[PDB]
């Protein structure tokens, strides 16, 4: 169908966009070729099925991290140190290069879309955090405020300015590009476990939670009595944290552990899948069905989760 | 390493030995009536890099047989060489097992088990007791590919390589250790002063209740010169299927075959060795839970000490 | 002459990438041996039966082009010193499987990161290798001359950089490798390969790596200027350092993307060229004194010994 | 050796110590209504010359319930005194079975598993090991005595010592081998730096899928003098059941037993030590296929060289 012939196993990342249509990320993490791919399922039923993808392309390298821009545009993080943006045809039957920008010095491991969605922010291994132009297809600023591996960034789901980044030197940031030293360190009460995903709150303004290497998942407000309010999830680090679309959002949690959560707002366990054989990647939940939660694993399995409301 | 699977890999004349007697016994299990009706489980033990998986291939379709292969491999390097030409070349026929051949817990059972884990003194690599670990997974009527293997020694006289072996005296170990050792080494300036004799003798599968590994073997070796006793020299010959055969043993050698150099057992001090006197030596084959090991000694013309007792300056590693 | 090497950690085929480059004017290439983002399980259950094959095939590069062309690098998920016991775990397992793979492929040397005060595990974890078969292969030892944390920018408002001089503190990463060293009991087999930042330390700081045995040093696009016709040059500052380490002989690293994109990437490699090409040259004593550097010998007795 | 069992049999306390908590462990299992209707299968792994298996006896008599008794040794040479006592004394209410409790297919689950298999540094005779290999002929519900164990460590200074270690100097054996070894000595001339702390623990039966007996350990020691650090002093502490506890570390030292002497680990260089500064080591239980073994290193005020790599001079063999 105009695409690759076949799909890499290593799955990374899950993204619906608004009318229901499943965008996939993988990378071929072993053999000969070590590369990635990016493809459009407007069926999420037929996915991971090559011949049954409504679009389909290979990237150079491999993909540690992808976004949507909008609608028709697919923002990537690549193990080349690239920050590529492709963008869906008129038709929506193929993926066109827009641009490829080498800028980081290592594996640009990730990336999120600021509240304009004209600007984005990418995180790297090169330790540097960078705030891009979209149109101008350009870096705007270079900040390296981590001492180690930049994990996580999440841009303020209002708020174009702000955002949080995680890492490896134990710093939680909180970024506001009005200030001159832009970054705040949000004390996790001591120094503790490692932190490894971020999730800014969909309502609550100053709220966001975040995963740590050790599988415990935390609930932080930005300006609330020092310590947060915790839950021991998993028993492998949290690669990622996900809200439901609900007015009153439950939070998903995916582990290296192979399993999925779904909790509520005080953190208390809803669902527990253990349906992937490899390690959970990413997951979206449903625009049309906010009762469905689709998962994409290293196992090359596409799960699609009936979530109990 | 990769460089020494590369270089076992540069000797055709073994291999096609191997694919000849694979597709001997191919024919033999399996009637030109019965021909694509019935399939062959083939289990290939210690599949290295894959070249006996090739040969197995090459065998199969040459005899006009249905083979399902298996490649058993512990070596986790080795492994990844494997599973990468499954995917690209084998397919679903073979089946990559990242296993200890006594480890392993076998689907199915075998009709043919191929191996190649000889060593220049044949048993040296330990093949006896890897192979009677995987006996229990082949069919009651199974064929082992080799079927039987035998070492050789012959006494040696070399001042040349007696020097040498001194010169292999180490800091931090026994003065003599170096004498109670084997070499393996591409023999040169040296002189046989006796014809090969056979020493230990294995055959698979092994078919007797009480299984003993253990040996102890007496060789008489006429000399019919005057000289001086430096060493053994040890060779091999097996029986992979019927009149296929794979030789070191220098009269009756595989010709084009560099696989295997000779093996050496030095002794501590030389010996004298009168015109119509007899040598005698004494080999053993010992053996506990964790390693395996050679003692030997010569008793005539006159006594050596016995050498490496209870493998305290050599032992191989179960 | 110059020997030189490429660093990088995505390899997408092994075959183009090694020609592209050779086509560049390098000599070898730093790679990672499995993928950097593959990280694998040892323990748990499913994921310790991940199936299909680990890494990429030793078939893909000749024996003599692993030997000599290819520097291997561990995964940079590998923390064998981190606080938690499971990552802790699988980090050993993994860190043993990475460097026996770079053993069966007979790779010239193998490198790992000293990026934090702590590699105790990792000390005990390599020991083990060095004192498992035979003594080849070379370990270089990645350490900065200045901290990731002593270089960070001066930009979180609740965490200031310190302004005051730690003489000490400014000296941080030669502990990290002395004590690893120690640590090891002085192999080798372990050398440094020493990262060059763009602000450079202290004098002091620098002096601190004579007498060490560097192999290696890694110079970063990053720590690049430009000149008047657009192409990467070093300051003068730099420069020195430069000329120190040629008279040591060490091979000279190139790490990081095109920050110089108008140009070809080799015009960082032809730049080191130049300062190689334009090094004072040996007196009679230094002619006469080659090849015998740091070559041990007995004292000569010409009053007991006939000469 | 007979005079070495001889010598463990002439510490009361010890056996005494080992029937309190098998009556104990009796009475919690059956209750005064089941009395004398349900017959309890004790299994004591390591029987020896059998005093074990007379506190076991002593405890289910002064207990009144009923117990099946199963005395394992590996040692045939213990099995002919537990075999003449059996016979003798003992009569079918004692099994006595010859063989490693690992190996052992029991025709019984057992309902408690006695054994006495600790060291000085309590898991250095591997009773880990030998514990976990038994664990599958226990029922579930079922009790270990003893159910748990602790080493402990504390620096020491001691220049006697460290030249009485130095002394063991051998030929044919790396020239700082007995630095890298620990030695079980009445430490009389010495001086304790810090307070023990404990380094490694161990608790059966082992309720855990990926059952892993390697360890490693940080211990930070605040000196408050200043000495020179010649070594680590190492004891143990037991839990057999319930209160019921056996210790070697000095300030809870059980009284009038002299079962075990201090272990000693040393340093192969004296590290000056300040007041106020803290001492940090850190230790390693390692093990392969065949050995055991520990590995240790000081990392403050000042680094030492990793003492004992892969086992190079010292191993207990599994
Ligand atoms: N018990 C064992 N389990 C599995 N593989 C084994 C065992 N013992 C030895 N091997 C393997 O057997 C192979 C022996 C090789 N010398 C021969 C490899 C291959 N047949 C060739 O001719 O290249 C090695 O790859 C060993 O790792
Ligand atoms: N795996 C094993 N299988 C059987 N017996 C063992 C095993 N390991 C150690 N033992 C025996 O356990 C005993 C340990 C002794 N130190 C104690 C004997 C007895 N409990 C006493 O206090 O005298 C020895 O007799 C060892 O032979």
């Amino acid at each position: 169908p105009n695409a690759p012939a076949c799909m890499e196993r290593q799955l990374e990342a899950a993204r619906y966009r608004s009318d229901g249509a499943l965008l996939l990320g993988a990378s071929s993490l072993s053999g000969r070729c070590w590369a990635g791919s990016l493809w459009l399922f407007k069926d999420p039923c037929a996915a991971p099925n090559e011949g049954f993808c409504s679009a389909g392309v290979q990237t150079e390298a491999g993909v540690a991290d992808l976004t949507w821009v909008g609608e028709r545009g697919i923002l990537v993080a690549s193990d080349s140190g690239a920050v590529e943006l492709w963008e869906l045809d008129e038709n929506e039957t193929l993926i066109v290069s827009k641009f490829c920008k080498y800028e980081h010095d290592d594996i640009v491991s990730t990336v999120s879309v600021l509240s304009s969605g004209t600007q984005a922010v990418s995180g790297s291994k090169d330790i540097c955090i960078k705030v891009w132009d979209l149109a101008q297809q350009v870096v705007l600023s270079s900040y390296r405020a981590h001492a180690a591996q930049v994990t996580c960034v999440a841009a303020s789901p209002h708020k174009d300015s702000v955002f949080l980044s995680c890492s490896e030197d134990n710093r939680i940031l909180l970024w506001d590009t009005r200030c001159p030293k832009p970054a705040s360190q949000i004390g996790c009460s001591a120094p503790g476990y490692l932190p490894t995903s971020l999730a800014w709150h969909p309502q609550q303004s100053e709220v966001f939670v975040f995963g740590d290497e050790n599988g415990t998942v935390s609930l932080v407000d930005t300006k609330s009595t020092s310590c947060v309010l915790s839950s021991a999830v998993h028993s492998q680090c949290v690669t990622g944290l996900v809200f439901s679309p609900h007015s009153v959002p439950f939070l998903a949690s995916l582990s290296e552990d192979c399993s999925l959560a779904v909790l509520d707002s005080s953190l208390s366990e809803l669902f527990r899948s253990q349906a992937h054989r490899d390690f959970v990647r990413d997951a979206t939940w449903s625009p049309l069905n906010h009762s469905l939660l689709t998962t994409v694993g290293w196992d090359h399995q596409v799960v699609h989760h009936v979530v109990p409301t | 390493e990769s460089q020494t699977y590369e270089v076992f890999e540069k000797d055709p004349i073994k291999y096609s030995q191997y694919q000849q007697a694979i597709y001997k016994c191919l024919l033999d299990r399996v009637p030109e009536e019965e021909k694509d009706t019935n399939v062959q489980v083939l289990m290939v033990l210690g599949a290295g890099r894959g070249p006996l998986v090739n040969a197995s291939l090459r065998a199969a379709k040459q005899a006009d047989r249905r083979i399902k292969l298996y490649a058993v491999e512990k070596n986790p390097n080795a492994v990844v060489t494997l599973e990468n030409w499954q995917f690209e070349e084998w397919g679903s026929q073979v089946t990559v097992v990242s296993s200890d051949m006594r480890e392993w817990v076998a689907p199915e059972k075998a009709d043919i088990i191929v191996s190649e884990l000889l060593g220049s003194f044949a048993d040296n690599e330990l093949s006896p007791e890897c192979l009677d670990g995987a006996q229990h997974f082949l069919k009651d009527d199974g064929v082992s590919i080799p079927g039987e293997y035998t070492s050789f020694l012959a006494p040696i006289s070399s001042s040349k390589l007696y020097n040498e072996v001194r010169a292999c005296r180490e800091k931090d170990r026994d003065p003599e250790a170096q004498f109670e050792m084997p070499y393996v080494v591409r023999l040169h300036n040296f002189h046989q002063l006796s014809a090969p004799q056979p020493c230990f003798t294995f055959s698979h599968p092994n078919r007797d209740p009480m299984i003993d590994n253990n040996r102890y073997c007496t060789l008489e070796f006429p000399v019919e010169v005057n000289t001086v006793l430096h060493g053994f020299a040890g060779y091999f010959e097996t029986v992979l299927y019927q009149d296929i055969t794979l030789s070191i043993r220098p009269e009756t050698h595989s010709p084009g075959m560099f696989s295997w150099f000779p093996i050496l057992f030095p002794i501590k001090q030389p010996i004298t060795v009168r015109e119509g006197q007899t040598i005698c030596v004494r080999f053993w084959r010992c053996s506990n839970s964790k390693k395996v090991w050679y003692e030997w000694a010569v008793t005539a013309p006159v006594c050596s000490a016995i050498h490496n007792p209870t493998g305290r300056s050599y032992t191989i590693g179960l | 002459r110059v020997s030189s090497g490429r660093d990088l950690n995505c390899v997408p085929e092994i075959a183009d990438t090694l020609g592209a480059v050779a086509k560049q004017g390098f000599d070898f290439l730093c790679m990672p041996v499995f993928h950097p983002r593959f990280k694998r399980e040892f323990i748990q259950e499913p994921a310790k039966n991940r199936p299909g094959p680990q890494t990429r095939s030793d078939l893909l590069l000749s024996g003599r082009d692993w030997n000599t062309l290819i520097v291997g690098k561990l995964s940079p998920w590998i923390r064998p010193d981190s606080k938690v016991e499971k990552i802790r775990r699988n980090s050993e397992a993994a860190m043993l499987q990475e460097l026996n793979f770079g053993a069966y492929l007979g790779l010239p040397a193998f490198l790992l990161p000293l990026n934090q005060e702590d590699n105790t595990n990792l000390a005990r974890v390599l020991t083990n290798h060095i004192h498992t078969g035979h003594h080849s292969s070379m370990f270089w030892m990645r350490v900065p001359l200045v901290a990731p944390e002593d270089l960070r920018d001066d930009i979180i408002e609740n965490a200031p950089t310190t302004h005051t001089e730690e003489y000490s503190g400014e000296e941080k990463t030669w502990m990290w490798w002395h004590n690893f060293r120690t640590l090891c009991d002085y192999s080798k087999r372990i050398a440094v390969a020493l990262e060059i930042g763009a602000d450079l330390p202290s004098n002091h700081v620098i002096d601190r790596w004579l007498g060490e045995p560097i192999k290696a040093a890694i110079l970063p696009t990053s720590i690049f200027l430009t000149n008047k016709k657009g192409f990467p040059v070093l300051s003068k500052m730099h420069q020195r350092l430069i000329f120190r380490l040629l008279k040591l002989e060490v091979q000279f690293i190139i790490t990081g993307t095109n920050h110089h994109s108008e140009k070809e990437f080799c015009s960082y490699l032809q730049y080191l060229e130049y300062l190689s090409q334009n090094r004072p040259p040996p007196n009679a004593y230094e002619l006469f004194a080659k090849g015998y550097e740091d070559y041990l010998q007995s004292p000569l007795q010409p009053l007991m010994d006939n000469l």
